DNA sequence: GTGATATCTGCTTTGGGTGGGTGGGTGGGTTGAGGCAATA
DNA sequence: AAGCAGATATCAC
């Protein structure tokens, strides 16, 4: 082999590394005792580290990683069976903090040496077995025999041992020995890309226990060999290409992006008397003034209790002008919940609603016991809005395509936004013939607001102040903001994980009264209410309940869903011509004015 | 294409790059390449198939890519900058203006060192003969790295090969619905993503 | 000829198992259940695993670690076991399966480790494939010398004798396949894949061969949630290997003499003996005879009600208030009429359709969910 | 003198349209123009 | 040109 690498001096070395390296009890050291504790064999090792202790050690592990790294397992190995008298012996694996190369410069002289690069995965195939030991028998005698695998090639028997038959050896493939290989596609990652060029990728192979480590979408530093292979020009003949192909076999990866302790924080939280309004506060700091929005939100966030006989899901509709922050909120509800998802109305839309060989199930199915933020609400096609239909109204979601008949649960909040179909909201348009959508489906929704733009020079001027102050922040702020919105995810993971709210007796006659008086509101002069908004009003106080951290719910939660409920009616119910108190809108989606008018304009016609 | 004789497609030969002349050339440069024409070699049963005829191929040897400057800095420069975009063009001189602040393109940086949106984004929108084709047509010509396209002339990749330059998008209101959702996607993330069959993506834009 | 110890002492084993265990009520479970298997469509014994264990637990681990290899031997148990009875015929094939595995793995815990080892997985079906019928064991006419060789056993590919049997023949090349003395077994071919509730967050979701044999085969429907046990194996490259009765049809390991100068890969399949749901020509007579005692009193008690009108409309819809007539008339919907044939082959029907007009949230939706449920 | 075992000989391959659309697209090949059903 | 199937002469023991 041309190497200068003499295999006991190699193994010497890496044991001094071990014995006497100290971090700036060796750390190494420590590291086997904590493998000893935890029980997995692996020690990673940085290879700037053995490049400090040793520069001949670091340049012959880079130059030739493939015969020196298994001296490192020989090493660590008797060195930890020294220390302490496990499934398999320990595997050293070596890193590179920082990516030594770019996807775009590797280079032959590079062939055979260990390098660090960063990615982005896209894609990673399923497990691909690797013979390892061949297992053949004999199909007279039945005598059996077992051949080790050499560079890719088998020597296949000639002769039966025990009965001397000629050519008797069949390979039975289910008796042989196998492990694990996946092929993962790298792409460049889009800060190194050079202006106007397609981004590069690189295929990477992982083995045993470095498969499945990665998933699409992660951003990796993958540290491996970079290999060069020949290309065969048919499957028949044995000629080869001139030009080979290149890919790493994968040596580690590096992702680059309750405790008690917090438990108690979290408790000391939910003891203030205004956690409410501070978690509303943190909810969404950058946008300005929309506080019962926000509340909503963060009731939304929280969620009802699920029964199990019921919707507990909150949907939250946020209608409004063009220019208000729409967009921005739904960007941080969807920051914030663990299991949402962006998408867009649109059919054109990257993401799709819709269920569509591979089963694909939309957006609405993979947020299911989460929340789909839909952006774009108003410019659905009939087909997506049966969809959403169904999704809100049933909780599933069918398919009868391609011979595949099934139900798919999809128990997910709707937090959408829509814009009117005019280039401005019209005052003397009512809601539903401002965004042009079916009042059954606007009738599945608890919660609708309307975000207006003023007319007022001093909001212009607060505002204005306010994004200036934004565009002026500071790194110290951002960070405490950053934070509190962590604070305000675990707070929201904990309540989800433990609390369960009960009607208590009282909150029960809170509601039974609630209901009777916004009936009685109508039914003095019409229906100003129906009983589909006391559903309504019993998530939302469960809900309540969930952010003090109570298992009962009280008075007080009835309260703030009566407050919160009227509120937004206030704000999307209004009928522009008389009052508010009409909810006809909602339910036939035209204004009790508008048929009285058309009953006129009709009997007239008729006259 | 002012080299193709009339009436007749451009031609196109493939070119062989070894050693040290790797990684000069890309996609979209003009290059002058001295080499060596030769025919491509077959193997195999494919050598007795094929007859006399053979394919051709360049073998690359080299590739070649093809205080009086303070006094125009120091006086009126932002006039005299603005007249001079598109000269042969009467009577536009506002437009020409706004133009001009579309090339410099804005602060990238917010003050503390956070990446902000500098691209500023321009429409001219008229009644036919103003100029408007001639205008874009020159801002692309000027411009170091910049796409010109049509309403209906491509659909379904320019905005990638201008990344951190200019798209000059004609016949604005002749898109289809997909070019639209596009469009308004770059002017939001300064990104484009596709779905290969469920495989996501995202471009710089 | 060499002999396999352990699949030998397994058969044994589990013959006694078949033999002699006992189920609550003191019988032998399983002689109750073999004796079925005398009907010409019904060659599949289904063997709960928990009995198994109870019975003899180093059989239970030896069948779980060595399922590949020793499953034919208790296929032989099984062959034996039902030798007894005459209308069996000598050419029958019997498989058994196994129902309730304790323990259960992902589809992505998949891995070769788990090759050749007894697994329960569960999946949702995309797509299932026409049944054909897969050769398991051919027999061969020689050519040179006439005789018959008889069970010859097919590895992934369409395999002829290596040798002749007679051991004056010396021949290699020449023998003739004879379909009517071969063994033959249903197989179909599905494909399933993760469900929702097991799908990584983020990740495309991963697919899954599975391949049913003898019953098993047209129990599955594309888009179900069905839960497989079996074992996973791995299927070789056949378009590779070339056979002096079958020639090769157009990296991996190399050196067969098969493989000339080609290479063969391996892809993972899922070998299931059981099929089951992951969520589980009649007449008044089977009914009731499907029903349990308890059951049937209950019926009949129903029956004999005189308030039964009244007790069935509010059992079904309690939710409700009011709107007693409208029960009322879906439940006489859910009973229905006679359906009619006349003389000349007109239909007269018999179902009952219901319309209910209402106003916003008066529960109509609640109606139709009831029934629905 | 028989059992390997080394040498020699003849077949057909390739994807391709002079090898067919009276083989079949579940055996596998971009680009455009042309009928459908559902669509708006 | 490249490689497998078949035929056949040839060394060795
Ligand atoms: N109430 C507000 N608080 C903070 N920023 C606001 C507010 N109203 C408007 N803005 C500013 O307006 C811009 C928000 O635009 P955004 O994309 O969120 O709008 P949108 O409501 O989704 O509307 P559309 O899609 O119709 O343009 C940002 O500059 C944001 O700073
Ligand atoms: N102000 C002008 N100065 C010089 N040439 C002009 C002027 N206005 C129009 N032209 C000439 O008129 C012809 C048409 O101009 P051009 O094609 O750019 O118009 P346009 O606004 O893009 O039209 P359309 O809307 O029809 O596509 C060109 O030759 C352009 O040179
Ligand atoms: N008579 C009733 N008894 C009990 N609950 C009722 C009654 N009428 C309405 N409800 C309540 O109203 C809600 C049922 O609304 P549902 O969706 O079924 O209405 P709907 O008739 O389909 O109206 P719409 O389609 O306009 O929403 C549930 O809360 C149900 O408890
Ligand atoms: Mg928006
Ligand atoms: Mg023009
Ligand atoms: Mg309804
Ligand atoms: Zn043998
Ligand atoms: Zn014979």
């Amino acid at each position: 082999w041309g190497t200068d690498v003499n295999v006991a001096a190699c193994k010497e070395n890496f044991q001094r590394f071990l014995q006497r390296f100290i971090d700036p009890e060796p750390l190494y050291m420590q590291r086997l005792g904590e493998i000893n504790v935890i029980g997995e064999p692996f020690l990673n090792v940085n290879c700037e580290h053995i490049k400090s202790f040793d520069k001949n050690l670091y340049r012959q592990l880079i130059s030739y990683p493939q015969e020196v790294i298994p001296t490192f397992d020989m090493a660590v190995n008797e060195i930890f069976f020294d220390r302490y008298p496990l499934e398999h012996q320990i595997q050293v694996r070596p890193f590179n903090a920082l990516k030594t190369k770019n996807m775009r410069n590797l280079n032959p002289e590079d062939i055979d040496q260990l390098i660090t690069i960063s990615g982005m995965v896209i894609r990673t195939s399923q497990l691909i077995p690797e013979m390892q030991e061949a297992f053949f028998q004999c199909q007279v005698c039945a005598h059996t025999t077992r051949v080790e695998m050499d560079r890719g090639r088998i020597a296949e028997p000639s002769v039966c041992g025990r009965c001397h038959t000629t050519h008797s050896m069949a390979l039975i493939h289910n008796r042989s020995l196998f492990s694990d290989k996946q092929m993962i596609k790298l792409q460049e990652s889009p800060e190194d890309m050079p202006a106007g060029q397609t981004p590069h990728t690189v295929i990477l192979f992982a083995h045993n226990d470095l498969v499945d480590k990665v998933q699409p979408g992660d951003r990796v530093n993958v540290t491996g060999i970079y290999r060069a292979v020949p290309i065969r020009v048919n499957p028949r003949v044995s000629n080869v290409k001139s030009v080979y192909k290149t890919h790493i076999d994968v040596i580690h990866y590096r992702k680059t992006d309750f405790s008690e302790k917090r438990v108690e924080l979290l408790k000391e939280l939910s003891r203030k008397p205004d956690i409410y309004e501070r978690l509303a506060s943190a909810l969404a700091p950058s946008i300005y003034e929309h506080e019962d929005i926000k509340k909503g939100i963060l009731l939304q966030l929280f969620g009802g209790t699920r029964k199990d006989f019921f919707r507990a899901e909150i949907n939250i509709l946020l209608c409004g002008d063009p220019g208000t922050s729409k967009s921005q909120l739904l960007q941080y509800v969807y920051n914030l919940v663990p299991r949402g998802q962006y998408t867009s109305g649109k059919g054109s839309s990257a993401v799709g609603l819709t269920a569509y060989l591979v089963l694909q199930t939309g957006a609405l199915v993979l947020s299911d016991n989460g929340i789909c933020c839909i952006d774009e609400f108003d410019k659905m096609n009939e087909s997506t809005r049966s969809v959403l239909h169904e999704v809100m109204e049933q909780q599933t979601l069918s398919i009868a395509k391609a011979g595949i008949i099934c139900q798919l649960n999809a128990r997910t909040s709707v937090l959408a936004a829509a814009n009117p179909i005019e280039s401005q909201w019209n005052p003397k348009k009512t809601t539903i013939e401002n965004i042009q959508l079916p009042h059954t489906l606007l009738s599945r929704f608890d919660l609708i607001f309307l975000l207006l733009d003023p007319q007022d020079e001093a909001y212009d001027r607060r505002l204005a102040h306010h994004l200036v102050a934004l565009y002026y922040q500071s790194e110290e702020q951002a960070e405490e903001e950053l934070l509190d919105m962590a604070v305000l995810k675990d707070y929201i993971a904990y309540a989800h994980s433990t609390i369960m709210p009960r009607l208590s007796e009282e909150a029960s006659q809170a509601l039974i009264e609630a209901y009777v008086d916004m009936r009685k509101i109508g039914s003095s002069r019409m229906v100003s209410a129906y009983p589909r908004q006391l559903e309504s009003l019993i998530r939302l106080a469960e809900a309540h309940a969930k952010v003090r951290l109570s298992n009962k719910v009280e008075a007080i939660d009835v309260e703030e869903a009566k407050r919160l409920h009227r509120e937004a009616l206030k704000q999307s119910a209004t009928d522009p011509r008389t009052g508010i108190v009409d909810i006809s809108i909602l339910t036939t989606g035209m204004s009790a004015t508008s048929r009285k008018r058309k009953e006129e304009l009709a009997e007239a016609l008729k006259k | 294409s002012d080299q193709v004789p009339v009436g007749n497609i451009p031609r196109s030969i493939t070119v062989l790059v070894e050693g040290e002349n790797t990684r000069i050339a890309q996609p979209g440069d003009h290059v002058s390449v001295t080499g060596i024409f030769l025919p491509i070699l077959r193997t195999g049963f494919r050598q007795v198939v094929q007859g006399l005829l053979s394919e051709t191929y360049l073998e690359a040897h080299r590739i070649v890519k093809m205080e009086e400057l303070r006094q125009i800095a120091e006086e009126d420069f932002y006039e005299k900058l603005a007249a001079s975009i598109a000269p042969e063009i009467y009577g536009h001189e506002d437009v020409k203006k706004a133009l001009l602040l579309l090339l410099v393109g804005g602060v990238d940086q917010s003050p503390r060192g956070m990446k902000i949106r500098g691209n500023i984004n321009i429409c001219l929108m008229g009644d036919p003969g103003v100029a408007k084709s001639q205008l874009l047509s020159y801002i692309d010509r000027l411009a170091p790295r910049s796409q010109y396209t049509t309403g209906r002339g491509s659909s379904g990749g320019a905005l990638v090969l201008a990344d951190q330059g200019v798209c000059c998008i004609d016949e604005f209101d002749k898109m289809a619905e997909a070019d639209r959702t596009a469009i308004h996607e770059v002017m939001e993330q300064q990104t484009i993503s596709i779905a290969k069959a469920g495989i996501l993506t995202t471009l710089n834009a | 000829e060499v002999r396999d110890e352990v699949a030998e002492k397994c058969q044994k084993l589990f013959l006694d198992f078949l033999e002699e265990f006992q189920s609550s009520d003191g019988e032998i479970k399983y002689l109750q259940l073999a004796e079925e298997l005398i009907r010409p469509e019904r060659n599949t014994l289904v063997v709960s695993f928990v009995d198994l264990e109870q019975f003899n637990q180093q059989l239970s681990t030896t069948i779980q670690e060595e399922f590949y290899r020793v499953y034919p031997y208790l296929c032989r148990a099984l062959k034996t076991f039902v030798k007894d009875r005459k209308e069996i015929p000598l050419a029958k094939d019997f498989y058994v399966a196994f129902q309730d595995l304790p323990t259960r793995h992902k589809i992505r815990e998949l891995t070769s480790s788990r090759i050749g080892l007894l697994t329960r997985i569960s999946g949702q079906v995309v797509r299932t494939h026409p049944v054909h019928p897969e050769l398991v064991s051919g027999t061969f006419l020689c050519l040179d010398c006439q005789t018959v060789i008889r069970d010859v056993e097919q590895q992934f590919k369409y395999t002829q004798p290596n040798i002749c049997r007679n051991p004056v023949c010396a021949n290699r090349r020449r023998f003739l396949l004879d379909t009517n003395k071969s063994r033959f077994v249903d197989f179909q071919k599905v494909r399933i894949q993760e469900t929702q509730a097991e799908l990584p967050r983020g990740s495309i979701p991963r697919s899954l061969e599975v391949i049913l044999r003898a019953e098993a085969v047209e129990s599955a429907q594309a888009g179900d949630k069905c839960d497989f046990t079996g074992t996973l194996i791995v299927v070789p490259d056949v378009s590779k290997l070339s056979t002096p009765g079958a020639r090769a049809e157009t990296e991996g390991i190399r050196g067969l003499r098969a493989l000339g100068v080609r290479d063969l890969s391996y892809r993972l399949v899922f070998l299931a003996c059981c099929v089951a749901p992951t969520n589980p020509e009649q007449t008044a007579e089977s009914i009731k005879n499907q029903m349990t005692v308890k059951e049937w009193e209950k019926v009949f008690e129903m029956s004999q009600d005189k308030n039964l009108y009244h007790n069935l409309c509010t059992s079904l819809f309690p939710t409700i208030h009011g709107n007693d007539e409208v029960k009322r008339g879906v439940l006489l919907m859910l009973f229905g009429g006679v359906p009619k044939t006349t003389g000349e082959g007109t239909s007269l029907r018999g179902d009952i359709n219901v319309c209910i007009v209402g106003d916003p949230s008066t529960a109509k939706s609640q109606f139709l969910k009831h029934v629905e449920e």
